[PDB]
């Protein structure tokens, strides 16, 4: 149930933080090394979905490149993870009451026309 | 001065063992609880050597994480229990101890039946291996399906629908579990027409067909009257609701089955009343070991894919518990004690309800060859095509496994390919336009 | 049996257990079909944790019927009804009869003479042939200086 | 090499264990023999390793040259539950005919607890039986009528009554009396029933007679057993060996169903258990009777004949719940019974009254002292003599006396209170050997 849901979200987040670690090294290497940054962009296109099936694909080819992102994804999560929960909940709660407000205003528009 | 809590007692092999989990009320210490539970289930009164008969609580530990929850292990002398009688086992273990005023909640988690006691039970009337030789079905799980709806359908017509299915390439068919003998479908008639469907479909497919006939009845007399008559028709399989009918009535039926070489399907109606809540009741894991012991060849283990994690591990555990001969204690799969069965035959777990064709590769990778995958409701073309679809999907799955493919990672394709050969399978797969979540990229 | 002018050919199947009913039965068919009159249960085969008699009987019956129709010759297998109680021993013979088997076997010595006298009458009543295995005979009849000679036990049987 | 001789295998508790003594023929190595005996009794797609019987220890019987003890382990799957017959057939069936062995004898068998749990055993057994007969605190008295035929059932009936009223607990049917032309069984039953009813009323003590149900067919045996049940008889007897184990196992379940005690007579046993070098020893058979079903069993007299050491052993085996291996008493492996009840040993034949204090001290309160014939005054005074003699002994023991070095006095003393006991003792002017002193 919930034990299962959180275990999933964490692995998805771990897979998405892998995507974002690739996007930072590509932006930081999009200037210092344009030819090699172009190669990494071609290889990783559509391989983003699974975070652990991506690292196993990059370790099989360029080992120095795979260990870098591993340190990068480790740095990001150790920094931004603390702030996550607050932003998600109050984000959703805001979004939700806002969607309900607009629904009650849509409700009253169907009310007075009836 | 409490002789019912013995922390040093190492259990004998011939002992019965039981693992309870409990929440003690404010004030009650854990050792007071486990001892009382031990006393009540055994002697409990408080010149002889009574020691033999006193059941001992031999280990207590708090549940990892959960606060105010403890595991209590209790040993029971082999002499406490009447032979072949699960009834007596139950009455002895779960009879009273659940009512304690000093306990917030009690849940029975597992029981180690000693080999010495296991030997006093008949067990399954046939069990996995025998039943394959009986039906001549090997190398794949068995396909069944449920007919919807319940009543509001004449015998002639229920029977017709059963034929449509079986003829379409399915092994089994089943009575709705609340179908016994009502004002508009008396059993004698349901049995006549079902028999006719089996004989016809069987001759037409050249394959052994069966329908689980629900002999569950008000009295032992009546229950037998029906099984007796299902036998007369040469039916290879009957079903019985072991829980709502009760264990005594079952033990009886399971023996009769062995005597008449009739396979015995077991539906666990009303199981959820007992086994649902984490904090109270008995776990289905226990009732399954019990159903193994009393008797039965199949048993509804529920599906493993509708329900999520932790059922998974726990269900895998007790599938093993009813199938195998020796089961290593593994806490992570919810198996508290190592269980032997001394060559007592295994029960076929039955994966029931809420599952359609897409689930097929998953089901095979989980349950393997020795399972019964029930399919009750619904394909856009009718019963037979629906059956064919399910059948081809299965055949496609088995071979894909035997060829050496990853039924999790390749389940999609293994079906899509097979679908290019069965339009019935196509129609069915195309009925479920499946959802996948990709996060935003670029 | 309609067999005249020659002795009768039987044969024992090896091994004992560690063989399913379906498969024991298969081996029995292979033999009988190959031109033999009889087949026999290993003498310590009654009803064990991995070959309950009811199943051994089903599959043996099937082999007889098939092989018999295929050879056009009367086939039989000695079914070992030797059992713990007179009740059980009869339960089996009764059921071997139900299958139309022409012959059953019985260990007269380890089962005992009372139990046998009983079975031998039943056989005459149901016209079922009765094969007799002398298990445990060697315990009594081996030594020259002590015991009973098999010659006697044979007159008794 | 052979996979039937495994010198390192430690037996699983759930195994069935067997101890054989054999002389191998000139040339035949011991390990080959133990392995063939193992192979033949058990088995010989080979995941067969489960079902094979293993020979796991061989040793030379001290003193006796060319004698070996072979220990064989059997898996719990080899044997049909509740079948003593199949147990035998699997163990003794064929291993005794080997041309490579000069002689084989089966000494002991450890029945595992998981198998024992699949047998009824005694339909009542010691403990229960007393509660039923109301007899406590002393061994029970019985005696055998003599002769067999040549007595009209009316007279056998009169003779029986004489004994039960004389102060006995039981009388017995001469074991070769089933139904002969001049004593048809139903008549015997009637007159024995009437002898119990009379004598029991007059004494105010539960009286019994072991009615001999042993018959040609099972059908017939039940006809007798249960017409005996119709008469309200407390006990019936059965020749478990000559009748057969199957036939018995049957009767014993019936006895539990109808609450009728079971007296087991061990006819024909000498044909099997006599010879040291060949056969099955009685201790095995005794265990099998306990397993099949029976409340009494003739364990034979002790005071005649080694006999002692070996007899006390299996008396322990048929009475106790747990029995420690002790080779010196004949106990080859430890034996549990898992609360299966004990069988009352029966001391039969050859014993007159002088033996009484011995028999009490050897056997104790849980035994039947059977006294087959003859007191100079008739059956009744004979029965009285033997009762007083016994009562005298139970009390002498309870007071703390030494029944070996005092037996003499204990009887001569109580001998001065029963003139019937006095005349019984008079009959045997004792012989003691003194060496020439002075």
């Amino acid at each position: 149930n919930l034990k299962q849901i959180a275990k999933d979200t964490a692995k998805t987040l771990q897979s998405y933080l892998t995507y974002q670690a690739l996007r930072t090294v590509l932006a930081q290497l999009g200037e210092t090394n344009p030819p090699l940054a172009l190669w990494l962009h071609n290889f990783s296109a559509g391989k983003v979905q699974d975070g652990e099936k991506y690292i196993e694909e990059l370790f099989l080819e360029k080992p120095d490149l795979a260990l870098r992102i591993m340190t990068v994804r480790e740095h990001i999560a150790e920094e931004i993870a603390e702030f996550l929960p607050e932003m998600v909940v109050t984000g959703i709660q805001q979004a939700n009451m806002e969607k309900r407000r607009q629904h009650l205003e849509r409700m009253t528009q169907v009310s007075l026309s009836h | 001065k409490l002789t019912y809590y013995t922390p040093d007692y190492t259990p004998k092999d011939t002992d019965l063992l039981a693992a309870f989990r409990f929440s003690p009320q404010p004030g009650v210490p854990a050792d007071e609880a486990g001892a009382a539970i031990a006393a009540e289930s055994s002697t409990g009164t408080w010149l002889t050597d009574m020691d033999r008969y006193k059941g001992k609580c031999y280990h207590i530990e708090p549940v990892q994480g959960e606060e105010n929850s403890y595991f209590a292990f209790i040993a029971y002398p082999l002499d406490l229990f009447e032979e072949g009688s699960v009834t007596n086992i139950l009455t002895s273990i779960v009879g009273n101890v659940f009512g304690f005023k000093a306990i917030r909640s009690l849940r029975l988690e597992d029981i180690r039946f000693p080999v010495a006691l296991v030997k006093t039970f008949q067990g399954p009337p046939h069990g996995i291996q025998v039943e394959r030789d009986l039906l001549n079905k090997y190398g794949r799980p068995m396909l069944g399906c449920t007919i919807k709806p319940k009543l509001g359908l004449s015998a002639k017509n229920y029977g017709r629908a059963v034929y449509e299915c079986l003829r379409g390439g399915l092994d089994f068919t089943k009575d709705d579990e609340n179908i016994n003998s009502q004002p508009f479908q008396r059993w004698r008639d349901r049995f006549l027409f079902v028999a006719d469907a089996i004989h016809k479909s069987q001759a037409e497919t050249g394959e052994i067909k069966g329908h689980y006939l629900n002999v569950t009845a008000p009295t032992c007399e009546e229950m037998m009257k029906r099984a007796e008559f299902a036998k007369e028709l040469g039916m290879p399989i009957i079903m019985h609701d072991f829980l709502t009918a009760g264990f005594t009535a079952n033990t009886t039926l399971a023996k009769w089955c062995r005597d008449n070489g009739v396979l015995l399907h077991i539906h666990r109606a009303m199981h959820a009343v007992i086994d649902r809540q984490r904090n109270h009741g008995i776990h289905f894991r226990v009732l399954a070991k019990c159903l193994r012991l009393s008797g039965g060849d199949h048993l509804h283990s529920g599906t493993v894919v509708g329900k999520l994690e932790g059922d998974k591990a726990s269900t895998l555990g007790f599938v093993d518990l009813m199938r195998e001969d020796h089961i290593e204690a593994d806490r992570s799969r919810g198996v508290f004690f190592t269980q032997d069965w001394a060559s007592m035959p295994g029960v076929l777990p039955v994966a029931s309800g809420g599952i359609h064709v897409w689930h097929m590769p998953a089901l095979v990778e989980i349950f393997g060859d020795d399972s019964v995958l029930q399919f009750g409701g619904g394909h856009p073309w009718g019963n037979a095509p629906g059956a064919t679809a399910n059948r081809v999907a299965l055949e496609a799955c088995v071979q894909a496994r035997n060829e050496g493919r990853d039924l999790y990672r390749e389940g999609g394709d293994i079906l899509r390919e097979a679908g290019k050969w069965s339009p019935e399978l196509a129609a069915a797969l195309d009925l479920w336009k499946e959802i996948k979540f990709e996060f935003e990229t670029m």
